[PDB]
């Protein structure tokens, strides 16, 4: 047996955008929701039998299968529903664009009214090989008012006019469309016009009261009507209005509702049963299981009973309504609503193209916006004596906090010993994930030992966090690209994040209060991409300016400008242990000639903080500059350099040793392109 | 979810995401956006993109030409969400190698 | 609309900033799989470190290849490449 | 029987690469083929030959190695009627479903060209013609004539054997067939 | 409920220390689900007359003081009440 | 994945067997290392293949062709001589287009003494 | 970059970027959605603010160039080898023909 | 090619583009007055020949479109009276870094 | 779901999706699939074909398109642009597959000219010879005579020889016999725009009116070079007698099929009205006159420019004279017993004529008995619609929709009293009529903003509507049927290859009394509609 299994990795290439069509929508879903609402309550709370819940439809709960792909909440995306509905409702969506495909064709024969080879042309412009989104936009912005301007359709013979979306933004005439017989002048003949007075004639003289009082309605489209009169041009123009039909959608009747799209449960799930009864709704569960009463009502009317004056407002409620289920918009037109209603006037009754929309809603705050995992608040506090490049993280949010890592063959006598710590002390791991991909095995019960005494290659540990894991660390509401770094991170005690005061600038860190975020990674490469682009070392600059951001401040200024006082000086034991502390042991120090000699020995100021530069003979680094700190002080102009001044001066290094001047933020001061910690880099 | 009580997890926004593409990291989004948030495998058909589950089509029922692939959970469910208003982001795909 | 061919080529022969990055993470990825590491490995472990550690020494086996905006393809060795 | 030209995009792990490129590539091949089949051609043996391999192009999501390359596997693709030894394995009243050892089952001759004057008792020949009885696990030369390819993979989730995805069919219309010492 | 897909024990506990929540056997350590999914924040005759005699009823009620409580209980005898159209042609007090 | 040439080179068995058995001694040779799932149908294979030639050479294959590209044989039948049936009587007759019809008594015979040059 | 000076507003977002996401991922994201799936736009995922919905990888930065391992091997053992099943069964349809 | 005094009737544009071989330029009085090209903002415009083009596009390895694009009906675009698919190499001399180049194609 | 109403195949496919099975089926694949497309989205070229079909380019759109030329499935116009080179560009053939979709129909043309011989070897032979003309394309009796056996006698053997003129059969088809009759419009829009001796662009009413005028009286003359040209029917050569030009290849005329067929249904409305002997009388009294009326062919222009609403008038009023004066000499005045069983004196029994009186004929020269045409037809079609609606809905729609039809925007509240019933039925024997269209909807705002409730409502017809959506039952079952013999095919699709070489088994047997009866349903149920189909797509 055991026909080849063959696939290949793909991506996605384009979105090809559609609506779907009126056949495809029952093509999809599993179960009409059709019936009526009820939710079934009997035996079960809401065990919900067919109805707008429905378990064939999806779940909710982490309760009960979901028949046609069961398995709970894992693995059951949803599926659709498919409602149906008499007569065809209007569709908000679409409806401008619907004001377009039917501004732009004449509404007796509805061919499409701009003619001859000049509708040859604007196709032919359109095939262009070259022609992108925005020249068709442009394109159809002409074709669309070059048919405005007709009067008469072509091969009719009957006239036309402007079609002026009755009203605005009630929702009362909001979704009813009207065009008319317009441009008659009344001096010429419009033997259409003597026809529609002559009309009339049966009904006044008939039925006196209707009269002229209210009168020059001239006539709507029924949007029932509208798809009897988009059922004409099955081809031809087509595209001229903007729609490929090759017919995979097959043409601009789907734009109208017919079968209305049920989403699953899933999409909308029922909220937690909580205790007692009744759980609450949860929008699109209330509105079209309304909206399936008021269909079916149009379907028991319409069939035997009603009227045609109780016709329509039903079945307006109807468009109304669905408009309310994908949308706001129209709000109250002096209406208030039926069954399941309320009516202590609750405003936000949209539920669907808002939850989509805006501010933080779906699309930007959620999904743009990801909220994230493996990520850790807390708030700071300085810590010179950590290097640069690393965020001291308290241990208790690295016992929780873990990495994932593959054991192969060369980390096995650190892991198979590092489980056996096991997760309670820090240096250790707890969740244990097997090469036989199970679903993975929590340090928990017991085992351990015997258990690290397999360890396969392929098996996966997670490590608390060590010395050396690469953490990402983020501040603020961020305002430029440093914001966003990454650290070697070193583990200690207490609790609080600790970085080095001189990255500070970036974060425009004020300690004070404020709050992090501490990010580590998980997959192998996305580390490697941090530390090593995004770290710190190589970031050292500033994107803007070129221009170093971090450096010393505050205390690192001025007391460095304590030692860089001209006055200052120093002794063997002093200095001695001087450029020690500056390197907590681990240098060997080449103590340079003192400075001045006889009346004792010292060592300038300059001097022990030049060796800072290149305490080794071997630390490969040489440097010469000249510089101006703030208060500079002009000397006498006959002294042409400024190094000799009434103080300090220009801070002039040459071989790495400071010569004159005091240092003072300027050279290693955050800011100037001149500058030390610059030059160095 | 959100905020401390509940549990844990935090905010990356559309204000930060930025940041890590000036430093130009893909991999670190997909890590971050994707692998590390919503993992999720969707099964579509290259025929008439769509999702489905396990095996079937189910606008054409096949078996035949769903391809598996992952995707992050909040942009299925803002195909469900879409498609059930009337619209369809059908997917048209093509293989990474080769081409 | 092939790949050039080996003695032209048109690109700077230095590395970008970001050829350091995924080379080592990708490298360091292979090595958490178990891939053979040909730099001598000291006593250092995990996968990270030791790919820093290999590129120091340019015994990366990998072919960089870099595509023009028409798709006119382009090849690296990293080896032949300079940090 | 046949051998025949197929490209395919192959994935090796990490691990292997300190093998030679060439025997990887066999491996996984032979991994993803073997006993398994090929539809609409019918299935292979193992692989023969290679060829054209050229510079993996691995995907960002993972790092493995993915060399796509193309060759020529052995496969089982005999001609249409062919007199070939096997033998009855699992049959009630029908034309005999033959297999041979060690390749598969999915050999099924039904009766037309098999000779017309038989007859069939609960014991081992299906029909004895006037020329007699034959037995299972025998060498047995039976012809071939027509082929079904079906692939039949449509699993309805609620479902939850048939497979005659590669099966062949022929007859005995001459002397000898049915039992080799017949002829001989 | 469900059992473990491999030590077959029925004994599960979620732990709560680390801010998983994860579910796990107490005895081959292993989970049954992580990423613990959670939630968060017509026309009848007969709907009339109930709700109806929630008005009623509730109205009565805290005249006597009496727990709003009982009244629920109260009220689905009158549902029940009603089952056997023992309640339709008296006096509604 | 896709395929190219699926009617490309017809292969009957002389040194394949031969073949098979050589990569098989390249990968633990079947049975006998003791003086992946590969095996399985190997000594399958091997099997069905043996057993005639039992109930074998190499330059007979080059032997073979020289008379036997005299007939008419096309590629059909001029492949299954090498297996099936002892090339003897109505056996040759079963198989091609006008097989006896035209050419008959050497045609017929001379298959005989040459497959008893190998078989 | 376009012929008339616009840009950074809503409206002038709109000016060559097809993507219908991003536009959507900006402000007045119905409309273009629905609006984009009347005209039924193509819509091709070049983008960034594009890929990182879907998931998959960016075009610019690390994503910018397939990296890609030596195969290392030459073609001397990739030549074909049968002793001519064919070729001496050739010869018996090579005539009368 | 002629000017304008004052009125541009809708009639003068509702056929302007007779003939097809041959085409019109048209202008206002007043929209002639400093010469835009010579002014000072606008630097110097280059039309290179169609031939050219082609040399172009074959350096940077662009197919058409996709270059950055002058509009029509332009007064530098008038005055150096461009047509379709013609394109101009523009030396903007800036000082930041110094003169050079860079091309737009007519739309 | 359960695929017995079909939905996939079911809506989203108007028009077009009876062609694409038609092609299909009578043809098939490749040779289908580009019809579609081209229908869909209209104007089309050779090489722009492949960039959407996937039909692998220069191959089958050569083959299949060629190959539909000669069965004249298409519309074919060429030229080049002032830029230079050369092109096409293809359009589907007017109606065309109306032949296809016909067929035996057009076979059925046989009755007319079925005296003479009746039912004998003449009627297999010109039943051989019209479907043989239809299958192959234009026909030479030269080369299909050729093709047909020699030695025997020619003008017999092949004895349809004067009989190839009557009103159908065929006429040389050539060049501007087919081409868009709209572009051919547009390219006689020259020599009039286009020559004029430089006079003035003053008044461009002496540019239009007379370069119409002369558009329009050279046109006619363009469609009546087809009409009839005795070059072809006068031949008579040497030992011979008047024949047809034997050259040149002729083909099927639609339209006097058209006009023929439609006579049929007039006999069918009259056949109403009026008495069995009346009736008759009126059946062999179009057969005099079903030649010249144009019925279908007259509008012609009117596809294919812009009307006026001043000069459509001058359009109708043409179309009002047209078949009345000149055509009425063509017409009956004195006809006498054409074949008839009334007996013994014939001519008070002719007096007939003014029994005819509702809603048709009844008009003459001042007492000459004679029938107008070219105000009856017109004034004619527009009263064929009539019932289909009736079994429909049930009779008691009708006369309130037909209620609605003399009076006008009419509300429900006096619809109650003009036409009578109560009102459960008529809420329900109305709105069952709206969802099928036809009466619509009026309505005004009634001390509204817009509202639905406070508003009042009213009706209309608005007959272009009602009778427009009518042509679903084009894609109704000419579409959805048709495929139902489709799918059936397969059915049998593997005894088909072998009931083909047949001419076994009792359930083979069994199949096909069931199979065959069910396409004697099918194409009779086709025939059922066809007869209704007529009406509306044209007259
Ligand atoms: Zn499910
Ligand atoms: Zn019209
Ligand atoms: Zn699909
Ligand atoms: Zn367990």
């Amino acid at each position: 047996k055991e026909v080849v299994v063959s696939e290949t990795p793909k991506r996605i290439k384009g979105l090809e955008f559609s609506a779907l069509s009126a056949a495809d929508i029952v093509a999809q879903s599993e179960v009409e929701v059709s019936t009526r609402d009820l939710f079934d309550l009997e035996k079960d709370r809401a065990p919900k039998a067919n109805g707008a819940l429905d378990p064939k439809m999806g779940v909710s709960s982490s309760s009960l299968e979901c028949a046609t792909c069961h398995g709970n909440l894992a693995s059951c995306h949803g599926h659709f529903g498919h409602l149906k509905l008499a007569l065809p409702v209007f569709h908000i969506g679409y409806f401008k664009a619907t004001i377009q495909i039917l501004q732009g064709i004449c509404k007796n024969c509805s061919a499409i009214l701009l003619s001859e080879t000049d509708k040859r042309q604007f196709l032919h412009e359109l095939r262009r090989p070259g022609v992108d989104n925005l020249r068709r936009m442009g394109i159809l912005k002409k074709i669309l008012d070059q048919c405005k301007k007709q009067r008469r359709c072509l091969h009719c013979g009957a006239l036309n006019g402007v079609v002026k979306k009755a009203a605005a933004g009630a929702g009362s005439a909001a979704l009813k469309i009207i065009h008319d017989t317009f441009r008659w002048v009344g001096k010429k003949s419009a033997p259409e016009k003597d026809i529609w007075v002559g009309e009339w004639k049966e009904v006044l003289a008939h039925n006196p009261e209707l009269e002229r009082y209210v009168k020059r309605c001239m006539d709507d489209l029924n949007p029932l009507k509208t798809l009897n009169l988009f059922k004409q041009i099955k081809s031809a123009d087509c595209e001229l209005l903007g729609i490929d039909a090759t017919v995979p959608s097959g043409r601009p009747e789907t734009y109208i509702w017919r079968y209305l799209p049920a989403p699953p449960v899933c999409i909308r799930p029922s909220v937690m049963m909580q205790d007692s009864p009744a759980s609450n709704e949860d929008d699109l569960t209330v509105k079209l299981t309304e909206i399936v009463w008021t269909s079916s009502l149009i379907k028991a009317g319409l069939d035997k009973g009603i009227s045609i004056n109780n016709m329509m407002e039903h079945w307006d409620y109807l468009q109304l309504t669905v408009a309310m289920y994908i949308n706001s918009d129209s709000v109250n037109p002096a209406m208030l609503p039926g069954s399941s209603n309320g009516g202590g006037k609750v405003k936000p009754i949209r539920g669907f193209c808002q939850r989509l929309k805006g501010k933080q809603g779906r699309f930007r705050g959620n999904l743009s916006g990801k909220r994230v995992d493996f990520s850790g608040r807390t708030v700071i506090s300085p810590d010179p004596n950590l290097s640069i490049d690393e965020v001291a993280v308290p241990d208790r949010v690295a016992k929780v906090l873990t990495y994932p890592e593959k054991v192969t063959r060369y980390n096995r006598h650190k892991l198979q010993e590092l489980i056996v710590n096991g997760p309670n002390v820090h240096p250790g791991a707890n969740y244990l994930l097997k090469r036989n991909e199970d679903a993975r095995r929590n340090l928990r019960y017991g085992d351990r030992m015997k258990l690290a005494k397999n360890l396969q290659i392929g098996d996966v540990v997670e490590r608390h966090l060590e010395d050396g894991d690469v953490v990402l660390f983020n501040r603020q509401p961020s305002l430029h690209r440093l914001s966003i770094l990454s650290h070697y991170a070193k583990i200690r005690p207490w609790r609080t994040f600790r970085l080095n005061e001189c990255v500070c600038t970036p974060y425009n860190a004020d300690f004070d209060g404020d709050e992090m975020n501490l990010h580590v990674p998980q997959t192998e490469e996305a580390r490697a991409e941090a530390i090593n682009l995004m770290g710190v070392k190589n970031n050292l600059l500033t994107p803007k300016s070129g221009e170093p951001i971090i450096a010393a401040t505050q205390d690192f200024i001025t007391g460095s400008y304590l030692i860089s006082h001209k006055d200052s000086f120093y002794d063997r034991a002093t200095l001695t242990q001087l450029l020690s502390m500056m390197s907590d042991g681990i240098e060997h120090f080449d103590i340079p000639p003192p400075a001045i000699m006889k009346p004792y020995y010292l060592w300038t100021g300059k001097q022990v903080f030049s060796l800072l530069i290149k305490p080794n003979h071997n630390s490969p680094v040489v440097i010469n500059l000249d510089a101006k700190n703030k208060v500079f002080v002009p000397p006498k102009s006959k002294s042409l350099p400024n190094e000799m001044s009434q103080n300090d001066g220009f801070v002039i290094i040459r071989g790495s040793q400071i010569l004159s001047g005091v240092m003072d933020k300027s050279v290693l001061g955050d800011g100037k392109k001149h500058s030390v910690f610059y030059t160095i880099l | 979810t959100e905020g401390r009580s509940r549990d844990g997890g935090l905010r990356l926004g559309e204000m930060e995401r930025d940041c890590v593409i000036a430093y130009g990291a893909s991999q670190l989004l997909l890590e971050r956006l994707m692998i590390s948030s919503d993992a999720f495998e969707v099964d579509v058909c290259d025929k008439c993109g769509l999702m489905g589950y396990s095996g079937w089509c189910t606008t054409c029922k096949s078996a035949e030409n769903i391809i598996k692939m992952t995707i992050p959970y909040a942009a299925k469910l803002l195909f469900q969400e879409l498609l059930s208003m009337n619209i369809a982001p059908r997917l048209r795909l093509e293989d990474i190698f080769q081409q | 609309e092939k790949a050039i061919p080996k003695d032209q080529r048109a690109t700077t022969p230095y590395m970008t900033k970001y050829e350091r990055a995924r080379i080592l993470g990708t490298r360091a990825l292979q090595i958490s799989m178990n891939a053979p590491v040909f730099v001598d490995l000291e006593g250092e472990t995990d996968p990270l470190r030791i790919a820093m550690k290999e590129l120091a020494e340019k015994k990366i086996p990998l072919v960089i290849r870099r595509y023009l905006p028409d798709g006119s393809f382009e090849d690296w060795s990293v080896e032949e490449l300079i940090v | 029987f046949i051998l025949s030209k197929i490209a395919d995009l192959v994935r090796i792990p990490p691990d292997q690469f300190h093998r030679d490129t060439i025997s990887a590539i066999t491996h996984q091949l032979n991994n993803k083929f073997a006993n398994k089949i090929i539809p609409n051609v019918g299935l292979c043996i193992t692989i023969y030959d290679l060829l054209t391999v050229e510079e993996g192009q691995l995907k960002p999501g993972d790092g493995s190695s993915y060399i796509n390359v193309t060759f020529r596997a052995v496969v089982f693709k005999p001609f249409l009627g062919e007199i070939v030894t096997g033998w009855i394995s699992k049959c009630t009243a029908e034309g005999i479903k033959v297999s041979l050892l060690g390749i598969f089952d999915d050999i099924f001759i039904p009766q037309n060209m098999l000779f017309e004057g038989c007859y069939y008792t609960p014991e081992e020949s299906a029909w004895i013609w006037p020329k007699l009885y034959f037995d299972v696990n025998e060498k047995i030369r039976f012809r071939i004539e027509r082929e079904v390819f079906v692939d039949v993979k449509p699993k309805s989730p609620k479902e939850r054997e048939k497979p005659p995805a590669y099966a062949l069919l022929g007859s005995c219309q001459t002397d000898g067939m049915g039992l080799v010492s017949w002829w001989e | 409920m469900p059992v473990c897909k491999n030590c077959h024990g029925t004994e599960f506990e979620r732990d709560l220390s680390n801010a998983n929540n994860d579910l796990v056997c107490k005895a081959c350590g292993v989970v049954s689900e992580d990423n613990p999914i959670v939630s968060e924040v017509a026309l009848e005759s007969r709907e009339a007359t109930l709700n109806n005699a929630r008005r009623k009823l509730r109205a009565v009620s805290y005249a006597l003081h009496i727990p709003e409580y009982i009244t629920d209980a109260a009220f689905q005898w009158y549902k029940l009440a009603l089952a056997n159209n023992f309640v339709q042609g008296r006096r509604s007090q | 994945m896709k395929v190219l040439e699926e009617r490309n080179a017809f292969l009957s068995d002389y040194e394949v067997l031969k073949f098979l058995t050589d990569l098989e001694k390249k990968h633990l040779w079947d049975q006998k290392s003791l003086a992946p799932e590969l095996q399985g149908i190997t000594r399958n294979v091997v099997n069905y293949l043996s057993i005639n030639k039992n109930f074998m050479s190499d330059e007979s294959f080059a032997e073979l062709m020289t008379k036997l590209n005299s007939f008419k044989l096309f590629k059909a039948e001029k492949l299954q001589i090498v297996n099936q049936l002892p090339a003897n009587m109505v056996h040759l007759y079963s198989i091609v287009e006008e097989c006896d019809a035209r050419f008959d008594e050497k045609t017929i015979e001379e298959m005989l003494e040459i497959i008893s040059g190998y078989a | 970059y376009k012929g008339e000076v616009l840009g950074i507003t809503r409206f002038g977002l709109s000016k060559m970027r097809d993507s219908v996401l991003q536009l959507a991922s900006f402000e007045k994201t119905t409309d273009h959605l629905f609006d984009a799936a009347f005209y039924m736009k193509k819509d091709a995922v070049e983008g960034v603010s594009e890929c990182i919905i879907l998931g998959q990888t960016m075009s610019i930065g690390t994503g910018s160039f397939k990296v890609v391992k030596g195969t290392n091997i030459s073609e001397k053992d990739l030549v074909p080898k049968r002793c001519l099943f064919e070729s001496l069964s050739n010869e018996a349809a090579l005539k009368a023909n | 090619i002629f000017v304008y005094q004052n009125n541009i009737t809708p009639s003068a544009m509702k056929l302007v583009p007779s003939i097809p071989p041959a085409t019109i330029e048209t202008f206002n009085e007043a929209a002639l007055v400093v010469n835009i090209t010579h002014h000072e903002l606008v630097p110097k415009h280059i039309r290179l020949s169609s031939d050219e083009k082609r040399e172009l596009l074959k350096r940077y390895r662009l197919k058409e479109s996709q270059l950055p694009r002058i509009q029509r009906a332009d007064p530098v675009a008038l005055y150096l009276g461009l047509k379709r698919g013609e394109v101009v190499k523009i030396i903007r001399k800036s000082e930041t870094s110094g003169r050079y180049a860079s091309y737009r194609i007519c739309m | 779901v359960m695929t017995i109403s079909s939905l996939e195949q079911r809506t989203l496919n108007p028009d077009l999706f009876l062609y694409k099975e038609l092609v299909k089926a009578h043809l098939g694949e490749r040779a289908a699939s580009v019809i579609g497309m081209l229908v869909a989205l209209g104007r089309l070229s050779v090489r722009e074909l492949v960039e959407k079909i996937d039909g692998m380019d220069v191959d089958s759109v050569k083959t299949t398109l060629v190959s539909l030329t000669q069965l004249r499935c298409v519309k074919y116009l060429q030229e080049t642009a002032i830029s230079g080179k050369k092109t096409t560009y293809y359009y589907y053939n007017e109606e065309g597959i109306h032949i296809l979709l016909y067929s035996g129909l057009i076979i059925d043309e046989i009755i007319t000219q079925m005296r003479v011989n009746d039912e004998e070897e003449h009627k297999q032979l010109v039943a051989e010879i019209v479907q043989n003309v239809i299958s192959l394309g234009s026909l030479t009796v030269e080369d299909y005579l050729s093709s047909v056996t020699s030695d025997s006698m020619k003008y017999t053997i092949s004895s349809l020889f004067v009989q190839l003129c009557e009103m159908g059969y065929l006429i040389q088809i050539s060049k501007l016999h087919y081409t868009p009759i709209e572009d051919l419009w547009q390219f006689l829009y020259e020599k009039h725009y286009k020559n004029i001796p430089r006079n003035s662009p003053l008044s461009d009413l002496k540019k239009r009116s007379q370069a119409k005028m002369n558009a329009k009286t050279d046109f006619a003359k363009i469609i009546n070079k087809p009409n009839e040209l005795s070059q072809i029917l006068t031949v008579d050569p040497k030992t011979s007698l008047r024949i047809v030009k034997p050259t040149v290849s002729l083909t099927i005329n639609l339209d006097r099929f058209m006009k023929g067929r439609r006579s049929k249904q007039l006999i069918n409305l009259a056949k109403t009205r009026v008495g069995s002997v009346t009736a008759q009388v009126y059946k062999i009294a179009l057969r005099l006159t079903e030649q010249k009326s144009p019925k279908i062919r007259d509008p012609l222009t009117q596809t294919g420019l812009l009307q006026d609403l001043e000069e459509a008038k001058s359009f109708q009023d043409e179309a009002e004279l047209v078949e009345e004066k000149t055509p009425g000499l063509t017409f009956n005045a004195i006809d006498l017993a054409r074949h008839l069983p009334s007996a013994s004196l014939i001519n008070s029994h002719l007096k007939i004529l003014a029994s005819s009186n509702f809603p048709f004929l009844n008009e003459t020269k001042p007492g000459v008995y004679y029938v107008p045409y070219s105000k009856l037809m017109p004034v004619l079609k527009s009263s064929v619609y009539e019932y289909v609606i009736a079994s429909t809905l049930g009779p008691s729609a009708m006369r309130l929709s037909r209620c609605i039809r003399d009076n006008k925007l009419v509300s429900e509240k006096i619809i109650n009293s003009t036409a009578l019933m109560k009102e459960k039925d008529i809420r329900s024997t109305l709105a069952s009529l709206i969802r099928y269209n036809s009466v619509e909807i009026q309505e005004v705002p009634r001390t509204a903003d817009r509202s639905a409730s406070r508003a009042v409502f009213l009706f209309r017809c608005k007959e272009t509507h009602s009778y427009n959506f009518m042509r679903q039952n084009l894609e109704w079952n000419m579409a959805n049927l048709l495929f139902k013999k489709e799918k059936l095919k397969q059915e049998n699709s593997t005894l088909l290859k072998k009931a083909n070489r047949d001419d076994l088994l009792p359930s083979e047997l069994n199949q096909l009394k069931m199979v065959n009866e069910r396409e004697l349903n099918v194409f009779a149920r086709l025939s059922r509609l066809l007869s209704l189909w007529e009406v509306f797509q044209m007259a």
